[PDB]
């Protein structure tokens, strides 16, 4: 009955579950997860051969997220490992499979950094998101 | 109205009764977008 | 006049909730002549002596630096005592900073404030980790 | 005025010697309206109903039926408490009828007597093994 | 007609492979009005109530958050039961998200279908960990 | 129609009472078509196979020769099953001949007689000591 | 009237309900004589 | 609530408690603990120097119990060890202190054998009682 | 009738029942789902 | 007099099917004076010690506890040896517990049982992965 | 003022406290009860 | 300069009073580079190992755990060793845990601290029960 507060591991696992369920169902609402100074890169590839750079905000990450069509995405998580970091933040490492538009499942590797909003207790926003398919890099 | 220490009545539950929340979604407002499934 | 069992149970849950969530205000539980000991060892291995006074209790809490203390309360037994006070005997497991749980034995003594009804403060706090002294 | 540590240690020694030698004489340690919750398991198994008064205390002690009850005092803590009382938490091992030693805690609240100074009677006595809980 | 041992072993293999690979597809193992516990504990520290109906089983399965749920089958015992059912007792180890392997037991009651022969739907699925009770 | 939880609890109580009070008549719990295994090992190390038939069950019980078996039922969970049957999953400690307790996992499957109300027979009995297979 | 096997209702009780007694002292009669102190 | 007919150790401890409480209060009723074939010897010394022999029954054990005129007896058990024996009986081994008529405490050893009555379940009677003071032997 | 150990012809071939299905899964649909994924 | 290639192919298909299906009955392939050496389990897992007899072979196989071990055979070479024995060297991809496919070599030396014609038992069984060596 | 270790004058002498009593016992009667039987 | 006999008598009375009353702070009699050999058990009770320093000495004394020990001093011999040290050899009866009185010898070699005059610490402490030899 002792309420306590969520551990970093449980927080990270809950965030992974919430993030990928929302992405699979309503990708357009994904932009609500991030913040004003939230850096985001999601398996990009520019017209040069090197991985794409990262966005550093809200409007432009929403624009990127619309740029990727992100329809009927199926995700299969093989590894979520979370730990505590500076300012009660949680650093999360995720590995698994992702498939967009019902294509073949491709191996993805990702790193989240969640930070507290401060004013509201037990509220976290995605300060950092680093996602790469290990097929356009390996 | 039972209190312990010098804490005000209900202050304990006020501080400890914060559900785990993510992003800008309200608590319980992220699981509703994924109902009607199998 | 509520039952001492309920009084002790409610205090136990509140105390561990604040010991985990906001350890900064744990000192607000105690009073002027309250005693506190939370399982320390000196050079020679004797369990650390208790400290007295609200400010010294606050200092000792800060030195202990409880970070995200996960606790499982295996047993609580609260009973009446002098001046309608309550003695609470608790047994369980506690782990700070998310390492493995450690078995712990504890005794609280709560005294009424005598000014506000149904108000208690920790007159005595004795805490001992089992592996440390057994 | 004696130190709370002194009174606690002396009472611990006297109690855990008289428990071994003459367990039937333990009833005198306590007084009127004193709690003695030493017990094991019941229909629910976890909680043991307190017994109040020397009559019930002696009856419960005889029910426990200590024979050569060896005591292995690992640690004793004694602090002051209400009305110049002493709260002592003692942890250690117990062996009734020369059996396997089991880890135990006991909390006493040595309440003083107003008629004669330096006298003490056990207002609260709470006993709990470790194996029955964990 | 196949051996009850055959049906039990094949179902154990299929279930504990599909649990690792695609846990979201587990709901297709059960049928209408099928009991599925697997809770272990609830908010009140009690074995979770059974969830009935494929929708409820799928919801609870998704709530469990199986990621790379490795299974270490120590023993599988299958016996024939009423209405040409099969009762399977599976004991072993389980590790979710590459965590520490915990001892577990699981009871499967698989009922057949008068329509399609050699087809079984899991009528009962009871799961428990060893540590959560001992 | 009583609740399956109560049915399973009552059967567990009666079965573990007759395990030591009178193991001679343990076979009366089993029906003609009934599976029984109680945690045996063979020369090769595989767990002993189940026996079938009431008389074979009685013979196996006599070979096991339960002498004042002491039981501690840590957990029991019963649920509904085919033909209003009941599946019971029990976890606990069993000590044979006053020796050391041993952890065990068990599954009973009870099928109604169909002759008189609220009468059950042990269709299936799967018992397994933890140390033997883990 | 919940029964198991060929056991009559309450057959298990009647059989397993006897309390530990000594000599012929009915269970309890020794307690009174025993507690004959104050 | 498993009934679980009592173990030999608990049976023996309960018998010891009952024996040395009934003897402490009403030693007259002691005769009721035995049966027709109960042999009993209780630290006796005949007018020879050798330990006394044993009685083998009910009437003469009653006579003997009144013969040692037990009164205000104070007994303190230091050791009780019970084990199961033939015919569901329990063999009990006791050592401690016994004082009769408020004399000095005497070192005593004792061996009980309790046997089931047969008709009433969980009922035992003292088939054998062998009690000796150490000083009369050592 | 070339068998090995304490085996005769019939046992493991019957112990590998490819026709057995559970739930609504089509025969081998679960297997394929696990393989190459 | 069956062909060595034929018996090698028959054994390889039988052994791997049984290994994927019923890991418990893997010991049946062996007997007395049979050497089984595999990848090896230890504090570090590097020291892979050979075990002999059906008792140790089954114990080691259950310790390795293959679960849905999918095997894709790439090559099989069977040849004749002393006492009309058959030596089998096998290349394939082994994926245990739904891990990745890993190259391996399994070398069998099969001896005739003597009593029944066209009967063989695994006299020598040397398993060696690829990644752990290279 | 001869003392040993870190002990000052008479802390152990105060520790002794022969006059301490509990319950209804006369001073030291419990000691006398237990040491000599 | 204090008399050797006087200091021997004072130390023996003080040391045994501390041992009987408060065994916890028994280590305070010793310091650094002090040897303490006092019975003890390694695996059988025969291997007796000396320990050094207040750390080890207190740990050994607490492992021994004297409870209410009545030490009846029969004889005391004090003499002057080197560098104004004192050697004490004591005979008496020791009863630990209210057990039987047993004869013993305890040879002390005391050295002056150096800073404070008329101050000594136990440099060497050789205890031996008489009923371990003979």
């Amino acid at each position: 009955m002792v309420m306590e507060k969520p551990s970093p591991l449980l927080v990270g696992r809950e965030f992974v579950r919430q993030y990928y369920t929302l992405l699979n169902q309503a990708p357009d609402m994904l932009h609500r997860f991030y913040g004003k100074n939230s850096s985001y890169v999601h398996g990009g590839l520019d017209s040069n051969g090197k991985p794409a750079d990262a966005v550093y905000g809200q409007k432009e990450i929403h624009r990127k997220v619309m740029s990727q069509n992100f329809t009927n995405c199926h995700t299969k998580i093989r590894h979520v490992d979370a730990h505590a970091t500076l300012n009660d933040g949680v650093v999360v490492q995720v590995m698994g499979l992702l498939s967009n538009n019902n294509q073949a499942l491709r191996r993805f590797m990702q790193t989240f950094v969640l930070a507290p909003e401060g004013s509201v207790a037990n509220k976290f926003y995605v300060h950092n998101d680093i996602f790469r398919y290990q097929d356009e890099v390996f | 109205p039972i209190t312990f220490g010098d804490f005000n009545d209900g202050e304990i539950e006020s501080l400890s009764s914060e559900l785990l929340t993510f992003g800008d979604f309200l608590p319980g407002e992220v699981d509703d977008l994924t109902d009607s499934d199998w």
